[PDB]
């Protein structure tokens, strides 16, 4: 009777199908959660291999057909973009929320009541986290940043290497620190250039007190080391001058051809001489350099690097104090270059890294920058180290921006579950059930953590819940809020004492995003799939 | 047997579902056959001489340092060159040009050398017309080379490279990085100072 | 297609030749800034306009 060219699913069928898709996506990455988690090795059916633990990478690499599962995949991508950590936790929480909400719906509870209860539970969980489960980093110091970095790098290929990698990440983050207007210290991550190269062990990874360029000098005649560098950053190619489309050369007197041809290169020669007359030693350009200008720079005993990436050039200019020059033209209509446009650095060296060479700009003046050279055993391990390092850098940035941290190891989840189970009894009659199921769904994180360690999940979570219930009931034993999970021995442990920390923004954003994803999926009770 | 003039009614409307169900498959088959016939029948029916640079090109070359046929060309950018390879196991001559394409792919990453059997995709094309260097650019056939063994032999990568370059089909050729540099590309919040 | 909306909002008048580019055809605004949306993108916002 509908006569719609397609397939239609209505009622419990489509809801169960959506829950199945979400649960399958959750189960894909549920085995890579927590320090006792293990990585996955993906194959791109063309021989490409990717070994990773990051949830966002796993969900982006996979091709997904069901749209409710695409919702969770792009939810993980959003969590990665806006926070940088907690990518698997948000997916797992959203799937568990959807599963319990579908159970409520199948129990003839209207989805609107479930959604209202979920909204109330999310709001109250955020409020409780902000008011009871935050530790200021002011009284902790650098140890807080070190512990946050170590916690972030757990469950990663640089886990035991954390004692060194946390120091490296903290130094790299603090190097690029700057304050904008309103006196707000903003830490601009992604300005730390991450260079990878297989070779020596992970302990041999070097943190550059400057900038590292993945490019070499254009000519072998130029020196490979300049002590007192005067960096000149350019945004135009240094080649033979060629007239534009609107200009055409027509010769009627044959005597002018030689002069025309000579000027065609003398223009660039004069530009090079003007640039070099100010004492410039290192010349960096985003465009290309032909052999003629390369020889000009060779004769002057100066650096010259072509095809420099735009972001690298911008970072180098900002750090060294140089100014990007897309053209040589002052406000007088002339063509001049002055020494005020030159950046300075304490040393520029072309170093050798495992049969390949790269340029190191060491100790830029007027601004401090940083870069990290990751040494590994092969390409895949270097890629995984880069991803884990990016996660750690994002975590450190979040901790330094907002000075609130939360206990790790599922302590927050258990405290929230206990508080919300207590709180649900004071609101409604069916939204009561929705909030109770939200509280129960929040328990999936410690359960997964315990399961991944081959520990007795039931007993450990029961003990954690008992500790948090005692903390919430007794007002003279509030120090038990920090009791989390110690997966090394499978016992409850004060994670704040043990130094297991996460940024509060991670938990807050994960909860909000998971709640919206669950609400979005739960609103569907019918599906029409048109035939292509 | 009269009353031919009918103008019918909503009866065909009542059967639009099955009509379109069959017509979508028929249209897919027609598209596959049209892409197959663009080459078949259309082409099946019809001392400087010593190349002193051949040896140096050879020695630098070794410095290594059914529905799929439709779908891999329907998508992706039209600005890149795709050189489809046709082969059948057992008949000699396929391995040499397969190795030639493998060697060529090293120095021409822009090209998209791919191979596909004749069985998955005619009888006269299978008996004695297996070796075909189908070159697709922009979604249409730019190179429709068949019987390439006569002008190649039974030939290294230099011969195929020269044969393709003499007709201006090979893209112009263009260092070894450590492994990689890039990790992302967005508003990365470059350095600032503010005073 | 957005010229009409921009001119109605800010109050600017389009200029097609540098001869007619005068001060009276500019639209005064209190603040024009580009804001990043927590790493999800960048938005250009012009908030506060005389004679909105
Ligand atoms: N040393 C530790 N002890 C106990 N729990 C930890 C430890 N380090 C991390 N965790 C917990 O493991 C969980 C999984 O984090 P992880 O999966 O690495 O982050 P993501 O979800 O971004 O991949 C986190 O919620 C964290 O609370
Ligand atoms: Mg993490």
């Amino acid at each position: 009777p509908l006569s719609v060219f397609g397939d239609r699913s209505t009622g419990e069928t489509i809801r169960s199908q959506n829950v199945m898709a979400a649960a399958s996506i959750a189960n894909i990455v549920k085995s890579s959660l927590g320090p006792v988690g293990l990585d996955k090795m993906l194959v791109d059916d063309i021989g490409d291999v990717t070994i990773t633990n990051d949830g966002a990478t796993i969900l982006k690499l996979l091709e997904v057909e069901h749209p409710a599962a695409k919702v969770l995949c792009e939810l993980a991508d959003l969590q990665d973009k806006e926070v940088g950590d907690g990518t698997t936790s948000v997916v797992i929480i959203a799937a568990e929320l959807l599963k319990n909400a579908d159970e409520l719906v199948k129990q003839k509870i209207h989805p609107t009541s479930v959604i209202s209860g979920y909204r109330l539970a999310c709001k109250e969980a955020v409020r409780y986290i902000n008011e009871n489960l935050i530790v200021n980093t002011d009284e902790l110091g650098r140890d807080c940043l070190i512990n946050a970095a170590k916690t972030s790098m757990s469950s990663k290929i640089i886990g035991i290497n954390g004692d060194f990698f946390a120091n490296m990440v903290v130094d790299a983050v603090l190097a690029i620190k700057y304050t904008d207007i309103r006196g707000q210290p903003r830490y601009p991550v992604n300005s730390v250039n991450i260079l990878k190269a297989h070779g020596r062990s992970q302990m041999e990874s070097m943190l550059i007190s400057g900038y590292a360029l993945n490019c070499v000098v254009g000519s072998q005649g130029m020196p490979k080391r300049i002590v007192n560098a005067k960096i000149a950053c350019l945004d135009f190619s240094l080649q033979k001058t060629k007239m534009k489309l609107g200009v055409q050369v027509v010769i009627t007197d044959p005597e002018k051809l030689d002069q025309i041809r000579q000027r065609e290169s003398d223009i660039t020669k004069e530009r090079i001489q003007k640039i070099l007359a100010t004492g410039a030693n290192v010349i960096l350009t985003t465009g290309g350099i032909d052999d003629m200008c390369l020889k000009y720079f060779v004769e002057a005993g100066a650096m010259a690097v072509r095809r420099v990436l735009k972001r690298d050039l911008k970072r180098i200019a900002k750090a060294s104090g140089a100014t990007i020059l897309s053209t040589l033209a002052n406000l007088e209509g002339e063509e001049t270059f002055e020494a005020a446009m030159l950046g300075q650095a304490e040393e520029v060296v072309q170093e050798r890294i495992c049969d390949d060479e790269l340029i190191l700009i060491k100790n830029t003046k007027a601004r401090t920058s940083a870069s990290i050279i990751l040494r590994g055993a092969n390409d895949f391990m270097c890629d995984e180290m880069e991803r884990s390092l990016h996660d750690a850098l994002c975590v450190v940035k979040r901790v330094l921006e907002s000075k609130s941290v939360v206990p790790g190891g599922g302590a927050v989840e258990a405290a929230l579950s206990i508080y919300l189970e207590n709180y649900a009894t004071s609101m409604g009659s069916r939204e009561q059930l929705a909030i109770a199921e939200f509280a129960r769904s929040l328990l999936v994180i410690p359960n997964t953590l315990a399961v991944n360690a081959a520990q007795d999940s039931t007993d450990l979570v029961a003990k954690l819940r008992a500790f948090h219930n005692e903390a919430q009931v007794n007002p003279e034993r509030k120090n038990l809020k920090w009791i989390g999970l110690d997966l090394s021995n499978g016992k409850p442990r004060d994670n704040k004492q043990a130094g297991v920390f996460e940024p509060t923004i991670v938990k807050v954003k994960s909860l909000k995003f998971a709640t919206e994803a669950a609400i979005t999926i739960l609103r569907i009770d019918d599906l029409i799939k048109l035939h292509p | 047997l009269a009353g031919e003039g009918i103008s019918v009614n909503t009866g065909p409307k009542g059967v639009i579902n099955d009509w379109r169900r069959f017509k979508q498959l028929e249209t897919e088959q027609r598209e596959e056959q049209c892409r197959e016939m663009e080459r078949l029948i259309k082409k099946l029916s019809m001392f400087l001489q010593q190349y002193r640079k051949q040896r140096m090109e050879e020695m630098r070359q070794q410095l290594h340092k059914g529905e799929g046929f439709l779908d891999m060309i329907d998508k992706e950018q039209k600005s890149i060159v795709i050189m489809v390879h046709i082969y059948e196991d057992g008949i000699p001559g396929t391995e040499a040009m397969n190795g030639c394409m493998i060697c060529l792919a090293a120095e021409y990453p822009a090209v998209k050398f791919c191979k596909v059997k004749s069985s998955v995709i005619s009888s006269q094309f299978t008996r004695n017309a297996l070796p075909a260097l189908l070159i697709y650019k922009g979604g249409e056939l730019i190179g429709n080379f068949v019987r390439v063994t006569d002008q190649l032999g039974d030939f290294f990568a230099v011969d195929l490279e020269a044969f393709l370059q003499e007709f201006g089909l090979l893209p112009e050729k263009e260092v070894l990085t450590s492994v990689r540099n890039s990790a992302t590309c967005h508003s990365e919040d470059s350095d600032l100072e503010i005073d | 297609e957005d010229i009409e909306f921009i001119c109605k909002t800010i109050g600017t008048k389009p200029v097609a030749h540098i001869d007619q580019f005068t001060a009276d055809m500019l639209g005064s605004a209190e603040l024009a800034e580009e804001v990043n949306l927590n790493g999800s993108g960048k938005l250009l916002k012009i908030t506060g306009c005389a004679s909105p």
